[PDB]
């Protein structure tokens, strides 16, 4: 449980930083991260 | 702040991630042994009740059995 929380937080922050650096935009990076998270929830549901 | 907004936000995000790591990593474990509490009584001898046995008769000697 604790490792899942840590991994999710660290990965999200790092991916957000990388996307913000590359696209030079904040809202675009936020949109990318949020959409990926929603897809992640759907994936969990389908696999379960 | 065209050239200042990016590194500041990067540092802020890194600090937040580091804080979360430092907390959650140390949350795990921290319960290897269970130690029960001790509550004993004061073992002292104040005002002890005194019991006295007396045997006496017209005879010379006697055989005596008693419970301590």
């Amino acid at each position: 449980d604790y490792d899942l929380i840590i991994v999710a937080a660290s990965a999200l922050i790092l991916i957000f930083i990388i996307m913000m650096v590359l696209t030079r935009a904040v809202v675009a990076a936020a949109v990318i991260v949020g959409t990926v998270v929603l897809s992640l929830a759907s994936a969990f549901g389908l696999s379960v | 702040l065209g050239r200042i907004w990016l590194p500041v936000l990067i540092v802020v995000a890194v600090a937040a991630g580091a804080l979360i790591v430092m907390n959650v990593r140390t949350v795990f474990g921290s319960n290897p042994v269970v130690v029960t509490e001790k509550t004993s009584d004061n073992a002292e001898d104040f005002n002890p009740k005194v019991v006295t046995y007396e045997i006496f008769g017209s005879g010379s000697s006697a055989v005596i059995n008693y419970m301590d």
